[PDB]
RNA sequence: GGAAGCUGGAAGACGGAAUCGUUAUUAAGCGCCAGGUAGUCCUGGACACUGAAUCC
RNA sequence: UUUUUUUUUUUUUUU
RNA sequence: CGUAGCUGUAGAUGAAUGCUAAUUAUAGAGUAU
RNA sequence: UUUUUUUUUU
């Protein structure tokens, strides 16, 4: 439709919009609450204080919201994941009444609850899991495919739940088996589903045989940007045979089909982030394309910052060296890029590379550092990048600022370790002590200790630390040193997990007194 | 011209529900509670089980069943001839709503607990 | 607090069965005024309340087929008065009751008011410098018009609520409810 | 008036409810209220149990 | 439980709901400040004034 | 007649169960009542107006009925309260005792023949209402 | 009158001297007469001002050939009063009861009101019956017609100066409202 | 600011440029512009306003000044450290001249007369954002400092006397931007502000009391 | 034509109008044309301002297809039906496929047939044939030339219900059948986890096979391979069975492909929701007194869905309600499908337009004598309403 | 004793003849309640709207 | 009132 | 408020309303077909 | 003399 919106320009710059829609929310009808909530979703700036006010009042006004209204309100929470400890009590108070045998709510309710904090066993998991396993005879083809992405992100699953969806696809796919009817309908519903279940290290005998291509002469399956699903599914424990019929294909070995600048480089790069795959001898050809692509001015300020951030991990797969291509050959006059939208993406990239430089040969092995001159050049880039963010700090959303803290605290370790010039003002005013809306973590249901939980401010924005269990529980080659100071397996993909885990342990020791911490809690890839 | 409810479209015989969207007159209230007697009896936990035969769906449509429903419904709208002027009958939904909510009778639309209201 | 109360208003009503008796009360009440200590005496407002009437019917001499009728009219009179800011209770209550004459009853209606937290704020205003870088009529109430408007609105609100609630609880055979037995 | 009530549960509740309503009703005299309930507890006790 | 949701989770297990118990509090206060009459069988005699 | 009685049994409006010394509701309120200690202490903390009709006239051989009414009025807007507490105030009393034009609530109590007896009753129930509203 | 309202309004536009109090009053006259039955058949106004004018047919076609610069005034007219102060100034309680009629002792009706009616020539006192004032379109009816003219003057490849008036009308906030789904369509074009 | 259809230098052209920046920052569809453009635009008028005759009634009133300051308070763009724009406006002649040209109750009428005929400011609309912007300016914190204190105190004393008949939404903003670290000390003492704070809370108890300084308090934004 | 020409009457040929509108005149115009004594006189229609705003939108919509243009229907609320007499004939002259239906209620308050089915939607074999027969009178020469897609072959049931929605009615019957047959495998612990999961796996295998053998939908086997959409003559031949299946097939076909602009106009849309004159045993105690709701039938339901206008990639729908068949009352527009930004609320005729209407009747020799002195006097009497103006002047001599 | 559902083939289109009277918000129609101290009338009392004609 | 309504009238009262 | 205006049915040769296996309400009691 | 709504239709 033709979207249109009018601003309150009665007096042409009178009053304050953020303040105007602050007091009225305290005393308003239930219908007006939903209308005002949508305003912040599409707003530019975000006020952490206003977010808590709406959450607190939602629980009190939950006695007049219709079931459809609750789902619509919960849908708006998808973006900028934010929640409060009082929000869970409101949704749990009406979820049981919403169980009217819904066909589509099985996916919408589950997808919305995936983020924030859920999986509460004796409030939410018991009715949802009991009603989803017995309603497997009416799931649509589109819904089944989407459910694969949901179960993949879960933690600590159960055999009855995993097996329910495994057998659903076998019978559903058989009906379509007996060029657009198979090339985009049959193969699409096979590799997409296999990857979802493969995350939970689960597989049956009556799924692998059917999922794999029975005929080895079945060429022209998927393009370069879809064949990675089959490769990612295998290479887990003992999986093989799916990769290529005899390691000799016609569209996935000779530089794929065709790689060019015609809106193809970004698509392949984006697919490599959510798929746990290492660039082998054949997959390393993508890095070479960056050298020529970066030369063009259009590509230098349209997709350059996005590609660098989205593929910073696995340094020996995108960049020839950590400082060579990460320098500023011609960025002196081209540093600015849409105020802050792309400028902040460069800051995070420079932080992750720093961790790899130190943790290379100082007790981690797996490589070696470069000449000392590399560090000198790297510092020349960060010094002139943080200053531009000072006047543009207010133009960042809640999600943008949340990830900034993780990359900001990293620079406060190497500098003082025994440097950055703007490390005593910008890094010690707001970047060190942030008070943005802290979302709840994603905890499992294996411990069964939900009756004694708390919250402590730290790097992961909230945690589980109660007064009764305070400082008391949650607080060979790959276990001795990798399970100690590192505490991160090279499943998932560690470059990001190691940085987040190490910072959490330090933040909980500097301020709070929390000893004998058992990290564990490694989510699937 | 000869509309039901008068100029102000009065409605002193219908009851609204907080959940879903469904309304019915007091005439159907008697039949609903009698039909859903198994759920009410089991909720609490022979002389007590006296109205069991009335739960039949076909018996209500017979001659005997028609008289039973009319006996309980006293037609509150009808009264004495002297009840004229200010002494006019009011909406009897106040008493019906209390019994319908206390008995915990499920709604035909959606199975829910006491959610009825005056309207 | 009892000491914090004050008589906001005092509606004084009369009910006389004769025209002459009602006229005598008006003259007596006026004479009691213009004699208090304050410069202006309390001057209440007038508010007539119509004149209800009743007249039963009877057949008319016995042993007749109802060819003629004789009626007996029984008229009545009413009068209401309003008061505002009754500072002196002795000079108002005594005057109203002392103005009666004959079979002329009365029905007063007191109205008190309690004050909450006394607003005490706005101290001596700050100040800085640039850095160089009567009218009282004869027969009228002395009270302010703003006070009467604030009190008058309250009276109209209570009357509407009482009529609505009274109509609800008005049915023949009190204590009878449908399908109660 | 509430000093002794019928032993039977059915009769105890029937008479008990009347006490709460009579005390909050206009039209009955103070003397009549006492006598109304005093004679009610006796007639109920002189009858077979409600079971 | 956490910190603030301590009483909400506990009430859920006991069977409390945000719609049923809400009306119980209103009725509890209403019955105290008003009469106890609820259409019980036999209360029609106490409402009629004495003649 | 028997059929109508059986109907009230199913809905649960009968005293049928599948000495005692109880406490009457009136006596319970008397026990729980914070009274003032002398005239100089403010019991309530909000404005309120008390109205009552007093009959005066010549010596009548008989008493005039309908001369013992007592009611209290207060404005909800002046009374500062939270959003949740404000809604409960109008729900307990209902919309009949609330005016949508000015925004005032009138509470009338008349269950006694005597004026003095009725006047004291109003003051007891008024305090109890505020105890439950703030929750 | 209709024959003098347009002349006053036109003079102000040339001199750029408008009035927020006088503009609304003169806008009603230009609307009532425009839709009058005698619009096309009626001849010119007798002031000689219309003799040396491009348009003719009295007010019928005179307003149809009105410059687009002056057309935006009707659409973009401020109808706010002086009491409007709840946006920039601060709190302000508006009154809604000017008249406060209170009786006295010297002008009180006598007790015997039956004879009072018999001492009058005709009925004077009557039940309380007062008629309120209902606001008409207040010039909004004419403004809607003018808004459609700007829509047609977009795809004609006109001058930039003439096109500025179209945006002003489409950017209204108190007259056009959002009745019809034409605002986004005109803006997109 | 009513620029609508030059004496010495930079008097009329400044108004035109002032409104142009606010128009581009008003958009609510995407990013207004680039950060580099803002610095170039800001520096364009930075030196131009310096030579604006450091007089007469031809002085930039607070009415038009507040229109520019309002846009920067909603687009998420922080104003630059440059303060030369604040040293050529308001305090310079818009206050001293007002007092030069011709009891407790007398103080209230003094400030009230300002917005009577000439209307140098839009009551609590334009000056309302002036206090908020001066608070947040130097957003980070472990002569600009001296001038900020003088400006905040001067505008605060002109609103306190009439801080009883204002809109509740406007009162919150004024009170909010006083109990902050950036605000000068010895302003919240038991003179006019300590007892006046509880007055607003009593009228609107539904608002947060303990967390008064949470919107734009010691945390800046 | 333009803003300058507002409130004028456009002459129309008597013979040309009949061909353009084979069904009949739009609205109650048939009552006003019979009053003219002359048989060779033309027909005139006033050009109201409401038509100018609507006509401009259609012009831009056609040029785009060769997100700026509107992609939803409108609604006329409040002379709402008067514009239909001028908007339909004009569109048809511009090579537009217009669906004409001024009297859609004729298929709900007349003699017909109803046959209950499991889908819960009553069909009308007698009225189903008249829908296509009347539509092809003027819309011919275009349907045959239009091709037919292959992605929407035969997925409709006999009553026009979709296969997915029709099979859901039998879910309850099949649920009990499988529960009783599970005893064979239930009666043959092992880890207490795998034993229960294996038993549940049997239900999925049996359910998949049960949902594809018991149900035997009719995939229009009479026409194996169609070539066009107008070549379906078998629908007119058989009426007992193949009457509603073909009706819905054409409706779905005119959403997917886009070759020509389409338009649908449904008049008197306020009488489709209320109850019909039919009698059945589907009443909810006392909601209908044993009557079939009008919206529960086949034909009325097809023209009682405004939220589906988004699927119309070719054109859009439009409706208007001005008659007094039922009191509008509140007439909630939010709980019906239309939005508050798509309602055109017309007003009474202006004094300028009123004068033209009176003068128009004079040329037709309708009135005897209408002096100009009383021209404005009659404006206040009838209030300028069209219904009150024609009736008042007809009864009396006029003027 | 009053009212209501269902059922319905109680007795009547006779006589333009004749006897009871209306001084126009008259006559002719239609609708409401106040009292008769539980219910309990087609009469009496009492209010309001449409409201024509003639030689009276 | 071109983001306004969505419609018959009574026997005491705006003192 | 009733005959409304307006507007669907049959532009009634067939609209008469009493008779009664059966219930509604007041009352201490108005019951039997 | 009689209107839709808490959602499972390409």
């Amino acid at each position: 439709f033709s979207s249109l919106r009018l601003s309150q320009k009665d007096a042409r710059g009178s009053g304050y919009l953020p303040a105007q829609r602050f007091l009225s929310l305290l005393k308003a009808s239930p219908e007006e609450y939903r209308s005002l909530l949508r305003e912040a979703t599409q707003a530019k700036i975000v006020d952490p204080a206003f977010l808590r006010v709406a959450s607190q009042r939602f629980f009190a006004l939950s006695d007049r919201f219709y079931p459809p209204e609750i789902l619509d309100i919960l849908s708006d929470f998808a973006s900028f994941p934010y929640s409060d400890e009082a929000l869970l009590a409101a949704v749990a108070g009406r979820l049981e009444d919403q169980l009217v045998e819904p066909s589509p709510k099985r996916l919408a309710a589950l997808l919305s609850l995936s983020a924030r904090l859920g999986l509460c066993h004796p409030s939410i998991r018991d009715p949802l899991t009991k009603h989803i396993e017995e309603k497997m005879y009416a799931f649509d083809a589109a819904l089944l495919d989407s459910l694969c992405r949901t179960v993949g992100s879960l933690l600590s699953p159960r055999l009855p739940l995993l097996d329910g969806l495994a057998t659903q696809a076998q019978l559903l796919a058989s009906d379509l088996r007996a060029d657009e009817v198979a090339q985009r309908r049959y193969i699409a519903l096979l590799f997409r589903c296999l990857e979802g279940l493969s995350r939970q290290r689960y597989s049956q005998s009556a799924l692998v045989d059917a999922c794999v291509a029975c005929a080895e002469q079945h060429g022209q399956a998927f393009p370069l940007h879809d064949t990675l699903r089959a490769v990612a599914a295998a290479r887990r424990l003992d999986l093989a045979g799916i990769e290529e019929p005899l390691r000799r294909s016609d569209m996935a070995d000779k530089v794929n089909r065709a790689t060019d600048r015609g809106d193809q480089l970004l698509a392949l790069l984006r697919h490599l982030d959510l798929l746990r795959l290492r660039d082998s001898q054949l997959l390393q050809k993508v890095s070479e394309a960056v050298e020529l692509h970066s030369q063009k001015a259009a590509f230098l300020a349209t997709q350059l910052p996005e590609a660098l951030l989205h593929l910073t991990r696995l340094a020996p797969a995108d960049l020839r060296l950590p400082v060579a291509l990460l320098s500023q050959p011609s960025l002196l006059a081209m540093a600015p890029r849409l105020s802050a939208a792309q400028l902040q993406q460069l800051l995070s990239a420079s932080a992750l590379v720093l961790f790899q430089h130190i943790q290379r040969r100082e007790g981690g092995q797996g490589g070696d550092p470069l000449i000392a001159r590399e560090a000198e050049a790297l510092a020349k880039t960060v010094e002139r990048f943080l200053d531009l963010l000072k006047p543009q700090f207010l133009s960042l959303n809640l999600r943008d600022r949340r990830a900034l803290k993780e990359a900001a605290s990293l620079f406060l370790v190497e500098a003082k370790g025994a440097a950055l010039a703007p490390k005593t003002v910008d890094f010690c005013c707001f970047l060190e002590e942030a008070d943005v809306a802290p979302p709840l973590p994603l905890a499992p249901s294996g411990g069964v200790d939900f009756q004694s939980v708390g919250l402590v401010e730290a790097c992961s924005r909230l945690v589980l630390c109660a007064d009764a269990r305070f400082s008391e529980t949650r607080n060979e080659t790959t276990t001795c040193k990798l399970g100690g100071v590192s505490t991160d397996l090279p499943v998932s993909i560690t470059p990001q997990a190691a940085s987040s885990l190490l910072l959490t342990q330090l933040a909980l020791i500097r301020r709070g007194i929390l000893r004998h911490e058992i990290q564990t809690c490694i989510p699937p890839p | 011209a000869r509309r039901v409810g008068g100029i102000g479209r009065r409605c002193f015989l219908t009851l609204h529900c907080s959940a879903c969207s469904f309304f019915f007159q007091t005439s159907d209230a008697i039949k609903l509670i009698l039909t859903q007697q198994h759920h009410i009896l089991r909720k609490k936990g022979a002389s007590k089980f006296s109205l069991l035969p009335l739960a039949d769906a076909s018996l209500l449509l017979k001659r005997r069943g028609a008289l039973v429903l009319r006996s309980l419904h006293g037609d509150p709208l009808v009264g004495s001839r002297r009840q004229r002027g200010e002494f006019a009958p009011q909406a009897p939904t106040a008493e019906m709503a209390k019994m319908l909510n206390k008995s915990c009778v499920p709604c035909p639309r959606c199975k829910r607990e006491g959610r009825w209201e005056e309207g | 607090a009892l000491s914090a109360y004050s008589l906001r208003s005092l509606i004084v009503t009369y009910n006389s069965r004769n025209r002459s008796s009602m006229n005598a009360t008006i003259e007596n009440l006026k004479n009691a005024l213009r004699w208090t200590s304050p410069s202006e005496s309390s001057s209440p407002s007038s508010a007539p309340s119509s004149a209800p009437s009743s007249a039963p019917s009877s057949s008319w001499s016995p042993f007749k087929y109802k060819y003629a009728l004789r009626h007996y009219v029984f008229e009545d009179h009413r009068y209401a008065f309003a008061f505002y800011d009754v500072n002196s209770v002795q000079e108002v209550v005594s005057a109203a009751l002392g103005a009666m004459a004959g079979e002329t009853c009365c029905s007063c209606r007191f109205s008190w008011r309690f004050a909450g937290r006394p607003p005490v704020s706005l101290p001596t205003p700050p100040r800085l410098v640039p850095s160089s870088r009567a009218t009282v009529l004869r027969g009228h109430c002395p009270t302010d018009k703003e006070f009467i408007r604030r009190a008058l609105e309250e009276e109209q609100a209570v009357e509407r609520i009482r009529k609505k609630l009274d109509k609800k609880q008005l049915q023949w055979f009190p204590g009878k409810t449908p399908w109660a037995p | 008036v509430a000093h002794s009530l019928p032993k039977d549960l059915k009769y105890r509740e029937s008479v008990a409810h009347a006490i709460r309503v009579l005390e909050r009703s206009r039209g009955w005299d103070f003397e009549s209220k006492v006598k109304a309930v005093n004679a009610l507890v006796e007639v109920w006790n002189r009858l077979a149990p409600g079971r | 439980m956490r910190r603030l949701a301590s009483p909400s989770l506990r009430r859920l297990q006991e069977g409390q709901t945000p719609h049923s118990m809400r009306k119980s509090a209103v009725a509890d206060a209403r019955k105290k400040i008003f009469g106890y009459a609820c259409g019980m069988p036999g209360e029609e005699q106490w409402v009629r004034p004495l003649q | 007649y028997r059929n109508k009685y059986r109907l009230r049994r199913l809905v649960g409006m009968t005293h049928d169960i599948d000495g005692r010394t109880f406490v009457t509701p009136l006596t319970k309120l008397q026990h729980q009542a914070a009274l003032p200690r002398s005239p100089l202490h403010a019991r309530f903390d909000f404005p309120h107006t008390v109205h009552y009709d007093v009959f005066w006239g010549p010596p009548q051989v008989e008493e005039e009925p309908n001369k013992s009414g007592c009611w209290v009025s207060f404005r909800v807007a002046d009374l500062k309260l939270s959003d949740s507490q404000e809604q409960r105030l109008l729900d307990i009393l209902g919309p009949e005792r609330y005016d949508e034009q000015t925004g005032v609530v009138c509470l009338e109590a008349d269950v006694f023949p005597q004026l003095n007896h009725n006047a004291a009753y109003l003051g007891d129930i008024l305090q109890q209402l505020m105890r439950e509203v703030k929750k | 009158d209709h024959e003098d309202s347009f002349l006053v309004f036109y003079a102000m536009c040339s001199t750029n001297r408008f009035d927020a109090v006088l503009l609304p009053a003169l806008l009603e006259r230009l609307e009532a007469s425009f839709f009058s039955s005698q619009a096309l058949s009626k001849p010119l106004f007798h002031p000689i001002f219309e003799v040396w004018d491009p348009p003719c047919e009295s007010f019928a076609a005179l307003i149809n050939v009105l410059p687009l610069s002056a057309k935006a005034v009707v659409v973009t007219a401020d109808r706010r009063s002086e009491r409007e102060r709840r946006e920039n100034e601060g709190w302000l309680a508006p009154p809604e009861a000017p008249p406060l009629v209170l009786p006295n002792w010297q002008t009180m009706h006598p007790v015997d009101m039956e004879a009072w009616e018999k001492k009058q020539r005709r009925v004077v006192r009557t039940r309380h019956v007062k008629a309120k004032i209902i606001r008409q379109a207040d010039g909004r009816k004419l403004a809607a017609t003018m808004a459609l003219h700007g829509r047609q003057a977009i795809h004609r490849d006109a001058a930039v100066s003439s096109l500025v008036s179209v945006a002003a009308m489409c950017a209204s906030n108190s007259q056009r409202a959002l009745r019809g789904e034409l605002l986004p369509e005109t803006l997109n074009l | 600011g009513l620029v609508q259809s030059d004496t010495e230098s930079a008097l009329w052209e400044s108004r035109v440029l002032a409104a142009l920046l606010s128009s581009f920052l008003r958009v609510d569809d995407y990013r207004p512009s680039l950060d580099f453009v803002l610095l170039l635009s800001d520096a364009l008028r930075n030196s131009l306003r310096r030579t604006a005759v450091l007089h007469e009634k031809d002085v930039l009133s607070l009415k038009e000044t507040g229109a520019l300051l309002s846009s920067f308070a909603t687009s998420g763009y922080a104003v630059p450290p440059s303060l030369m724009a604040c040293l050529v406006e308001h305090f310079l002649y818009d206050v001293d001249l007002f007092l030069t040209s011709s009891s407790s109750s007398s103080a209230e009428e003094a400030e009230q007369l300002s917005q009577s005929f000439f209307c140098s400011s839009r009551g609590r609309a334009t000056p309302g954002d002036c206090a908020t912007l001066l608070h947040s300016l130097a957003s980070p914190s472990p002569n600009l400092e001296k001038l900020r204190f003088e400006a905040m105190t001067q505008a605060w004393r002109l609103v306190a006397p009439v801080l009883h008949l204002l809109q509740p939404p406007c009162k919150l903003l004024i009170l909010n931007s006083l109990q902050t670290a950036h605000a000068p000390p010895d302003v919240s003492s038991t003179a006019f502000f300590q007892r006046s704070l509880e007055t607003f809370l009593r009228d609107n108890p539904d608002v947060d009391s303990s967390l008064l300084g949470s919107l734009f308090g010691t945390q800046g934004r | 034509v333009g803003v300058e020409d507002v409130g004028r009457f456009r002459l129309f040929d008597r013979h040309r109008l009949v061909e353009l509108l084979p069904e009949g005149l739009a609205g109650e115009l048939s009552r006003d044309v019979e009053m003219i004594p002359s048989a060779t006189s033309p027909i005139g229609v006033m050009l109201r301002k409401a038509t100018l705003e609507l006509q401009m939108q259609l012009e831009l919509f056609a040029r785009v297809h060769a997100l700026a243009a509107v992609q939803r229907g409108f609604l006329l609320d409040g002379g709402k039906s008067c514009v239909l007499n001028y908007l339909i004939p004009w569109a048809r002259e511009n090579n537009w496929l217009v669906v004409y239906e001024p009297l859609p209620s004729r298929y709900a308050r007349e003699i017909g047939d109803i046959k209950r089915s499991s889908a819960g939607v009553y069909i009308q074999s007698s009225f189903s044939q008249e829908f296509l027969e009347r539509l092809g009178r003027f819309n011919r020469r275009l349907l045959e030339e239009l091709p037919v897609a292959r992605r929407c072959y035969g997925q409709a049931a006999l009553d026009g219900v979709h296969r997915l929605y029709a099979e859901r009615s039998y879910h309850s019957l099949l649920e009990k059948a499988l529960e009783k047959d599970l005893d064979e495998i239930r009666e043959q612990l092992d880890s207490q986890l795998r034993e229960e999961i294996l038993l549940a796996r049997e239900r999925l295998a049996l359910w998949h096979t049960y949902r594809r053998e018991v149900s035997i939908p009719s995939m229009k086997s009479r026409l194996p391979n169609p070539a066009s959409v107008w070549e379906i003559a078998e629908f007119g031949l058989q009426n007992e069975a193949f009457a509603t299946q073909a009706l819905y097939e054409v409706w779905e076909q005119l959403k997917k492909q886009t070759q020509l602009n389409v338009l649908i106009a449904v008049d008197e849309w306020n009488e489709c929701f209320p109850v019909s004159e039919y009698v059945s045993m589907r009443y909810e105690g006392t909601r209908f007194n044993g009557h079939i709701p009008a919206f529960h039938l086949s034909t009325p339901r097809l023209l009682s869905r405004f939220d589906d206008a988004q699927q119309f990639q070719r054109g859009l729908k439009i409706c208007a309600t001005s008659w007094r068949r039922s009191n509008r009352r509140d007439y909630r527009p939010d709980l019906l499908g239309v939005r508050q930004e798509e309602i055109r609320t017309v007003r009474n005729f202006s004094p300028l337009e009123f004068a033209n209407f009176v003068a128009y009747y004079h040329k037709k020799k309708i009135l005897h004598e209408f002096p100009r002195e009383k021209l404005d006097y009659f404006y206040m009497l009838s209030g300028g309403n069209g219904f009150q103006a024609r009736r008042l002047l007809a009864s009396l001599y006029g003027g």
